[PDB]
RNA sequence: GGUAGCUAAUACCGCAUAACGUCGCAAGACCAAAGAGGGGGACCUUCGGGCCUCUUGCCAUCGGAUGUGCCCAGAUGGGAUUAGCUAGUAGGUGGGGUAACGGCUCACCUAGGCGACGAUCCCUAGCUGGUCUGAGAGGAUGACCAGCCACACUGGAACUGAGACACGGUCCAGACUCCUACGGGAGGCAGCAGUGGGGAAUAUUGCACAAUGGGCGCAAGCCUGAUGCAGCCAUGCCGCGU
RNA sequence: ACCCGCAGAAGAAGCACCGGCUAACUCCGUGCCAGCAGCCGCGGUAAUACGGAGGGUGCAAGCGUUAAUCGGAAUUACUGGGCGUAAAGCGCACGCAGGCGGUUUGUUAAGUCAGAUGUGAAAUCCCCGGGCUCAACCUGGGAACUGCAUCUGAUACUGGC
C-alpha cells in the first residue's frame, strides 16, 4: 500500500497539471479551537480527466517540478 | 613556506590546454557517430562508434569525467546503435 | 585650455567630478593656466569619504592637460582629461594621499616628490 | 576512516577521557556512532574505575573500524 | 625570480595484458599502473645483484562503514493609516547542464499563478540546547556553553583536493597603509598577543612543545600562538579570617 | 599539593539606616534659609525629614545608588479580564466570503483515544554510584523531553459523502 490524501480540484487550467486544496485541520496551540489551515498545492496530472468540483486522492513522490511534488491516484466521488 | 594551493591554478591552465581540449574533441565525437549513422546505418555506425569507445575509457582512466559522464556517453550511444532497424 | 569659470574633475583622492576654476593667478593679466603652475579653485561637490567642503576656496596646481607635455622636443605626451591637484595655503604640499595623474617631469620640478610618486605613468 | 579513539573530556589538571567510534572526518568529541568506554587516568585504584565495552568493540573491529596502539592498550588497564 | 644549456622517476604519455565492471537474453570487446625497503647461503663477475624472504605500496572491478549534494513536512519577529501583486511571475515544446534533481540555465509557444490562513513591500534579527524570574502558569531573553548555519579588509569568479562555496589561497579590483632620493612592489589580526579609535565598560605583546591530539615519516624523529597552563578582576557564587 | 619549623595580636572592617507605612531616636545648630523627599510631604525657636553628635537598626568583604527587564501584577487576564453608567455594544435593515447547526443508517479516517517500533545529539535539571568536607566542576548509571514519523487496534463524536 501507499499514503494518500484527499482534496478537491480548484484549477485545471494547465496542460499537464492541476491545483488541489487540502485541509490539515490542526488545533490552535494556546486557545484550543481547531483550525482548517487550508493549503493549496499544484499536482501532476498527465491523464487530464478532472475539473472544478472533482474530489481527488493524491500522493507525493520525489519533486516532479518546482513547487510540484504530488501526483493524482484516483477520482473519489465521480459525481456530476 | 610553500602554500601549494598557490600552484594549482597554473597547474590547471597548463593542463587545460589538453584536459578541456579533449572535452571539445569528445563533444565532436558524438557528431562523428551521428555522421556515421547517415554514412550510414548498421554497416557504418557500430564500426565508427568503436573509434570513440576506447578514447572515453582512456580519458576516464585519468579522472575528470570518471564518476558518471564517461559511462553515460558509452551507454547513450550503445542505445542509439541498438535502436537501428 | 583651463581658465576662469572652467569646471574640472580633480586629481585629489575622494574628490568629486566638479570643481570650479575661479582665478588663473600670475598677478599680471593671464588668459589660460599652465602645467605645473598654480590655479585658484572652489569645491562644487563634496564626497563624504573626502577631506574637503563644498563652497570652500583653495589653492591648486595643474597636473594634466589635453594640450599635453611638449616643451623639450615638441614631441607631445597627451592625456584624455584636464585636471588639477589641491595644495594647502600655509603648510604647503598636496593635501591628498593619492593622486590621479601622470606625475610628469615638471611636477617633480616642485617641492612635492614625496607625495606624488606612488604610481609614475611616464 | 572510521576509528575507535579517545575523546577530550576532563577538568583543569584532571583529564578523564572517553572512547567512541567515529569517522574522522568528524570533529573532536562530536558526531560519533556510539560510546564504548571511559579511561580515567587515576581510576581511584579500584575495579569500578575504568570501563570498556570489549564485546561491542569486538563487533566494531575486523572487518570494521581501526584501533591504534594507545587505544588497543585500554584493555591492559581493565586486564583482561 | 625569469630564461637557456643538461639529466632521472613511486613525475608523464602511448604500445601491451585486464573482472562478477561496460551494454545486452547472452556469447564477448574494451580501459590501467611502480616498485621500494631491511635481512640472506652454496653459483658467477668489473662483487655500488643477479637471486631467496617477509613487509608495505602501485593500477582496476564490485560491496559495507561513514559522509556530501538534493526536495519536502511540522514549529516560526513587527506592520492593514501596506490590499492588491507579478513577466521565469504561472503552465507547455526542444536543447544544454550536474555525480544527481528542478526551469537549474537558455530559446520559443501558452496566461496563468499568488491574497484577508495577509499575497506584495518595508523595518528589526545568529538559532536552539540554555539563562533569569515566581509556587507555578506566565513573562523578559538567548554572551560564554555543545551542536548547526553563515562570514574572512570591500567585491567578483569559482579552481584544487577526499574536503573550502578557502583566517594564514588564486586572478586581482576598490579603499588603504608601508617602502622607493624614485627605475615598481608587499599586504589584509572578526587567530595568538598588544595598540590607535569607538564605549559607562571587559583582564597581560605572560610561560611552555613538559602532557595530549592532528600532520609527515614503515620507524627513530621533526612541525604545531593547535593546545596545556600561569597572570589579572568582589564580576557572580561558595568555604574561611580580622 | 603536603609535611616540619621561625613568627607575634601581630598585617586585617566596612557601607546604609532610625517623622507615619517602618525595625532603631534623642539633643545641638540652622529658623522657609541651607540642605531633603518611595508617598503623606520636611525646615520660621523642641526639625524625631537637613548638617552634626551621642546611642540604636541592618547586612558584611561587602554595602549602597541608578536607565531597565521578572516578581508584587489576576492592573494583559490562557491557568485568568471587561462592554447599562465608571472604559469599550455599531442609530438601522438585508446579506456574500468566514464561525456555528436537529436526527436515523452506512462509509471515509482529517481529528481524538489505545498499542508498538524508530527517533527525540552530548552537557544538564531530578533519582543515584564515584571524586574534593558541603558545593561550583569532572562525571558513572537512570529518568523525563506528553513531541514527530512508520505500522496496527477501538469505531464513539466532529468534518466529509
Amino acid at each position: 500500500k501507499i499514503r494518500t490524501l484527499q482534496g478537491r480540484v480548484v484549477s485545471d487550467k494547465m496542460e499537464k497539471s492541476i491545483v488541489v486544496a487540502i485541509e490539515r485541520f490542526v488545533k490552535h496551540p494556546i486557545y484550543g479551537k481547531f483550525i482548517k489551515r487550508t493549503t493549496k498545492l499544484h499536482v501532476h496530472d498527465e491523464n487530464n480527466e478532472c475539473g472544478i468540483g472533482d474530489v481527488v486522492e493524491i500522493r507525493e513522490c520525489r519533486p516532479l517540478s518546482k513547487t510540484k511534488s504530488w501526483t493524482l491516484v484516483r477520482v473519489v466521488e465521480k459525481a456530476v | 613556506n610553500i602554500k601549494s594551493a598557490k600552484k594549482r591554478a597554473i597547474q590547471s591552465e597548463k593542463a587545460r590546454k589538453h584536459n578541456a581540449s579533449r572535452r571539445s574533441m569528445m563533444r565532436t565525437f558524438i557528431k562523428k557517430v551521428y555522421a556515421a549513422i547517415e554514412a550510414g546505418d548498421k554497416a557504418a555506425a557500430q564500426k565508427a562508434f568503436n573509434e570513440m569507445q576506447p578514447i572515453v575509457d582512456r580519458q576516464a582512466a585519468k579522472g575528470l569525467i570518471h564518476k558518471n559522464k564517461a559511462a553515460r556517453h558509452k551507454a547513450n550511444l550503445t542505445a542509439q546503435i541498438n535502436k537501428l532497424a | 585650455m583651463i581658465q576662469e569659470q572652467t569646471m574640472l574633475n580633480v586629481a585629489d583622492n575622494s574628490g568629486a567630478r566638479r570643481v570650479m576654476c575661479i582665478k588663473v593667478l600670475g598677478g599680471s593679466h593671464r588668459r589660460y593656466a599652465g602645467v605645473g603652475d598654480i590655479i585658484k579653485i572652489t569645491i562644487k561637490e563634496a564626497i563624504p569619504r573626502g577631506k574637503v567642503k563644498k563652497g570652500d576656496v583653495l589653492k591648486a596646481v595643474v597636473v594634466r592637460t589635453k594640450k599635453g607635455v611638449r616643451r623639450p622636443d615638441g614631441s607631445v605626451i597627451r592625456f584624455d582629461g584636464n585636471a588639477c591637484v589641491l595644495l594647502n595655503n600655509n603648510s604647503e604640499q598636496p593635501i591628498g594621499t593619492r593622486i590621479f595623474g601622470p606625475v610628469t617631469r615638471e611636477l617633480r620640478s616642485e617641492k612635492f616628490m614625496k607625495i606624488i610618486s606612488l604610481a609614475p605613468e611616464v | 576512516m572510521v576509528t575507535i579513539r579517545l575523546a577530550r573530556h576532563g577538568a583543569k589538571k584532571r583529564p578523564f577521557y572517553q572512547v567512541v567510534v567515529a569517522d574522522s572526518r568528524n570533529a573532536r568529541n562530536g558526531r560519533f556512532i556510539e560510546r564504548v568506554g571511559f579511561f580515567n587516568p587515576i581510576a581511584s585504584e579500584k575495579e569500578e574505575g575504568t570501563r570498556l565495552d570489549l564485546d561491542r568493540i569486538a563487533h566494531w573491529v575486523g572487518q570494521g573500524a581501526t584501533i591504534s596502539d594507545r587505544v588497543a592498550a585500554l584493555i591492559k588497564e581493565v586486564n583482561k
